[PDB]
């Protein structure tokens, strides 16, 4: 008679129907990604529309069960996602035009290209074409031609499409009783219903701003170290107290600095750790790469992989006849069907990637016992963070000497480890200010604090303050930098990258304290230790059925994000960078410009 | 390797909802629509009216744990009727003298 009995009955039947259609929808996308055919492209759209319209029909009956009469926490969380009508709250005209803008901006990004200024006949697409050239290009003009001319025909062209993208998504949040569309992405961390663990949506703005303050002293020493190496090339354009150019960051948008690791090597007279030449002599194929990584999950106490997982894996691309996307991705269909689509070559990166791709599958096995609505990560940052901590333990010299890749006589000292910590810092440290910059910019534009004319005025002004990057060529309001980005144009969460760094280092410090490892943190290895796997397995099976603030306390004992594991893991590198930067100026100024002298 | 086929097998169903729990050794084939709340149903699907029978998705691609298992349950009951069924016997060799 109570609403709780009627709501639970709706959820018991919905979990079966939603799980059946989601499997066929994910299977149609699997056959389309592994094989390009005219039959699979129609099956993905057919099975995709059946599952998309299924949530729209069930959302009508979901809003008829108010959550005020439900005293159960697990029931309100399953109805929290079904209560939202999605795009049904928008008008019929704005709902149909919304999918058009998303498909148009995604098509222009895929079909966008920059013709060679020297060779007008040859025109190379961005991915892979322009993304590959910008990595190894040391030229000043060659990098500027591809970086500047892209946003001319893209950033300026996507501006009227980006203006409509802001207006349409703001009307959806207003009908959902949200302050703005920037608050919509902050609703993933929202926690209510438990005394003392409640987490407000507006708290994230103060959290990412406060944690970034303690990141500054670590980032200023690394930014000055990279600037000191590139100062001898162009002393006029690169000022010691100034900022680095935007096109020299190693790629188009400057997301990762790993491309600069070649020239930033502190000691070139010592060898580097590489398993590429070791796997060639051992004669290993794609079959035994995943097999050796599966034993890593057994040593920590986690279950092994099912027979259907290794049998259905796609280990290569059979030429151009049947084409598959080589971008590594872990696809979770349902009902115990686990598959991964990746092109596996023999490289040092594919070894660490195998632990990352299998980390998502191993993460899905713990909470697989939960209902379909309760199968998910506790947030958007826990998805990729679980796979990274598996790869961090594999990149350590201790794990490589265990299976026989690295020679046991390899000398491990400060000179070898500082070189390894710098490579990870370019990917880790360099990502945090860039992720905090662009995400905070989207929150300010979606809120309305920045007029349409000041979009680019505030973009580069706040860029020299955060990441310390200045534009070689000044841009007007016509250009849009985020419009060309993959995540912004495809409407994907950009905040998951910032919080991932803080969540993965907390778990790295907690698991090494449970296994009683001594010494620096980068020397820790979780292999052969079953004590740390048991404490982690408790949280992995919870998913989002429990508050992420409560599940985080069961591992690291912290109720929020903390920078302490970020400083301790980079502490050996922070002490070395401080001594080398004494002859230079630590920090940068925002009043310096390459075209203003 | 037998029941599951490509595309799914909807022939095998199950009763998801019932007003109460079944008694031991009871079989209920009734297709009557289950009524969750006080809203009248009258055989028409709608709000608080659900069709109890649901389908088992069967394909070879599903994981091993959820693969369908054919279960044969033998019910052993000793009544006051004369016993007939017994275990298999064993015949030995015959010797004389």
């Amino acid at each position: 008679s109570t609403i709780e009995e009627q709501a639970k009955t709706f959820l018991d039947k919905f979990n079966h129907e939603a799980e059946d259609l989601f499997y066929q929808s994910s299977l149609a996308s699997w056959n389309y990604n592994t094989n390009i055919t005219e039959e699979n492209v129609q099956n993905m759209n057919n099975a995709g529309d059946k599952w998309s319209a299924f949530l729209k029909e069930q959302s009508t009956l979901a809003q008829m069960y108010p959550l005020q009469e439900i005293q159960n926490l697990t029931v309100k969380l399953q109805l929290q996602a079904l209560q939202q009508n999605g795009s049904s709250v928008l008008s019929e005209d704005k709902s149909k035009r919304l999918n058009t803008i998303l498909n148009t901006m995604s098509t222009i990004y895929s079909t966008g290209k920059v013709c060679n200024p020297d060779n007008p006949q040859e025109c190379l697409l961005l991915e892979p074409g322009l993304n590959e050239i910008m990595a190894n290009s040391l030229d000043y003009n060659e990098r500027l031609w591809a970086w500047e001319s892209w946003r001319s025909e893209v950033g300026k062209q996507l501006r009227p499409l980006y203006e409509e993208y802001v207006v349409l998504k703001n009307e959806m949040a207003r009908a959902n009783h949200y302050e703005d569309y920037g608050d919509y992405w902050r609703g993933d961390y929202e926690v209510n219903g438990v005394d003392g663990y409640d987490y407000s949506r507006g708290q994230l703005i103060e959290d990412v701003e406060h944690t970034f303050e303690e990141i500054k002293p670590l980032y200023e020493h690394l930014h000055a170290y990279v600037r000191a190496k590139l100062m001898n090339a162009y002393p006029s354009y690169i000022s010691p107290i100034g900022c680095l150019p935007a096109h020299l960051l190693g790629d188009m948008w400057g997301r990762f600095w790993t491309n600069l690791y070649s020239l930033t090597v502190p000691f070139g007279q010592k060898p580097n750790i590489d398993v590429t030449d070791a796997m060639v002599d051992q004669a290993w194929d794609a079959q035994r790469i995943f097999k050796e990584a599966e034993k890593f999950f057994v040593s920590v106490g986690l279950p092994n992989m099912t027979q259907g997982f290794w049998e259905n894996s796609m280990l290569t691309d059979p030429g151009n006849v049947q084409k598959a996307v080589c971008h590594p991705t872990a696809w979770d269909l349902g009902k115990g069907d686990f598959r991964i689509l990746m092109c596996t070559k023999v490289t040092m990166d594919d070894f660490l990637t195998a632990h990352h791709e299998m980390g998502h599958i191993q993460y899905d096995m713990a909470y697989a016992a939960q209902p379909f609505l309760l199968r998910n990560g506790a947030n958007e940052g826990f998805h990729e963070a679980v796979g990274e901590i598996m790869s961090l333990s594999a990149a350590t010299p201790k794990h490589l000497k265990s299976i026989g890749l690295l020679s046991p006589d390899f000398q491990e000292d400060n000179e070898t480890e500082i070189n390894f910590l710098l490579k990870q810092a370019l990917t880790i440290v360099g990502t945090l200010p860039f992720t905090y910059m662009l995400e905070k910019w989207r929150w300010m534009v979606f809120k309305g604090e920045i007029p349409k004319d000041q979009w680019m005025k505030k973009w580069w002004e706040m860029k020299r303050e955060i990441v310390g990057v200045v534009e070689p060529v000044p841009h007007d309001e016509t250009y849009c930098d985020p419009a060309s980005l993959f995540h912004v144009s495809n409407d994907y969460s950009f905040i998951r990258y910032y919080t991932r760094t803080l969540y993965q280092f907390q778990f790295q410090e907690a698991l090494c304290q449970a296994a009683k490892h001594e010494g620096p943190l980068h020397k820790c290895d979780i292999s052969n230790s079953t004590e740390a796997g048991q404490k982690l397995f408790n949280m992995l099976r919870l998913g989002k059925s429990e508050p992420w603030t409560l599940a985080l306390e069961n591992v690291v004992g912290a109720k929020n994000m903390n920078v302490r594991p970020l400083l301790n893991y980079f502490e050996p590198l922070f002490t070395w960078l401080k001594d080398q930067n004494k002859n230079s100026f630590v920090g940068w100024s925002t009043d310096w410009s390459p075209y203003a002298d | 390797n037998l029941d599951s086929k490509v595309g799914g097998n909807y022939n095998y169903l199950y009763r998801l909802f019932r007003k109460s729990n079944l008694k031991p050794f009871e079989r209920d084939i009734s297709t009557e629509i289950y009524q969750a709340g006080s809203t009248p149903c009258n055989g028409v699907k709608g709000f608080n009216c659900y069709f109890p029978l649901q389908s088992y998705g069967f394909q070879p691609t599903y994981g091993v744990g959820y693969q369908p298992y054919r279960v044969v349950v033998l019910s052993f009951e000793l009544l006051h009727a004369p016993a007939t069924v017994c275990g298999p016997k064993k015949s030995t060799n015959l010797v004389k003298n």
